[PDB]
């Protein structure tokens, strides 16, 4: 019975910063990978930042050194700290979670419904 | 008449032969009368008649050599083996167990009790290698059977005998204890692979005792957690028996049943 709860987003000035959070409930096991994808209008959905159970993070080249993802395995939560916001960052951001084997599943993957961040 | 014996050969082994072998072994290990949260419990050592205490596993290979392992039904673990006219036993942990094993291989002319126990820590020390470094699959088992056999002719040195025990215990005892580990051996046969056990397997082996306890002491299956490892070695916690249903096939008896 996996559910994702997304928090954060909204309108923010260029150069400002904000935080997105995502928390998964209904997984009996910790996430395999969790993080954010974003879709800018007129664009394809693209990876922004993800982190694994090993705590290894992956970022889009364009947010690297600007955005930081952190995670808490035991609480199945991730946080994205967005610093130095730019026009390119205006988009809908979607939380994503994947979980590995726990009976009766081999794996599962989950998407949020998105929160928009608008850089003014 | 006699303790039950189950046969398996590595020669032309298939996923089907290995699977059906492990299933037969489990059937002689648990009665089926004690099942908790869907996981079978092994017979309670206290008061267990000596004629119910052991089963024998007869292993043969393509080189046509055979050895018979003795397994304790109370833990599914190897207590010793016979090759030709000799039997060899690990050093027992207590006087009751010491007395129990004297009812094994009573037919044999020569019976030796090693000065060391059969726990992985001791065997790794004698072998000079960790489980992490010791490949498993049909090829290693084929060679482990030869090594155990020739121990009886003096053709096998102690470290190689330790390594061969490490292979046999995992492919037989741990496979019997965990469907997940039987599955790991199946895959190795399917792909004709030999490879060492990854952290997922090693942590289950190390945890079988703790898991048996947690499961038996749970409130309706909820643990009062146990830390295991994924295949990449990252840590995860088990909180509940439900996840372990496909994983653990039987448990050491801990407490009275529900
Ligand atoms: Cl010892």
């Amino acid at each position: 019975q996996v559910q994702l709860v997304e928090s954060g987003g909204g309108l923010v000035q260029a150069g400002g910063s904000l935080r997105l959070s995502c928390a998964a409930s209904g997984s009996i096991v910790n996430f395999e990978t969790m993080g954010w994808y974003r879709q800018a209008p007129g664009k394809e959905r693209e990876l922004v930042a993800t982190i694994t159970n090993e705590g290894s993070s992956n970022y889009a080249d364009s947010v690297k050194g600007r955005f930081t993802i952190s995670g808490d395995n035991a609480k199945n939560t991730v946080s994205l700290q967005m610093n130095s916001l730019k026009p390119e960052d205006t988009a809908v951001y979607y939380c994503s979670a994947t979980f590995g084997s726990r009976w009766p599943y081999a794996h599962s993957d989950h998407w949020g419904q998105g929160t928009q961040v608008t850089v003014s | 008449k006699q303790y039950p014996i189950i046969n398996f050969t590595t020669a032309g082994a298939t996923v089907q032969s290995y699977t059906n072998f492990i299933r037969a072994v489990r059937g002689r290990l648990t009665t089926g009368a004690d099942v908790r949260h869907e996981i079978p419990v092994l017979p309670n050592r206290v008061g267990l008649p000596i004629n119910q205490r052991f089963i024998l596993v007869e292993l043969s290979n393509h080189a046509e050599l055979s050895v018979t392992l003795a397994l304790d039904v109370t833990n599914a673990y190897v207590v010793g083996y016979r090759a030709g006219n000799s039997a060899y036993f690990f050093h027992p942990d207590n006087q009751e167990d010491a007395e129990a094993i004297t009812h094994l291989f009573t037919d044999v002319q020569n019976r030796y009790t090693f000065a060391f126990g059969g726990n992985y820590d001791r065997l790794e020390q004698l072998a000079g290698n960790l489980r992490e470094n010791i490949e498993l699959g049909n090829g290693p088992l084929e060679e482990a059977i030869s090594a155990l056999y020739y121990y009886s002719t003096g053709g096998t040195q102690l470290p190689t005998l330790a390594r061969s025990f490490i292979i046999c215990i995992q492919m037989i005892s741990e496979a019997a204890r965990f469907q997940y580990i039987e599955g790991e051996m199946r895959t190795r046969i399917r792909y004709n692979r030999r490879s060492a056990p990854d952290p997922s397997v090693i942590t289950l082996e190390n945890s079988w005792g703790r898991l048996s306890t947690a499961i038996q002491e749970s409130n309706q299956g909820a643990f009062a957690p146990i830390q295991l490892q994924r295949r990449n070695g990252s840590k995860f916690s088990v909180y509940d028996v439900s996840i372990l249903i496909p994983i653990i096939a039987l448990m050491v008896y801990r407490c009275a049943p529900p």
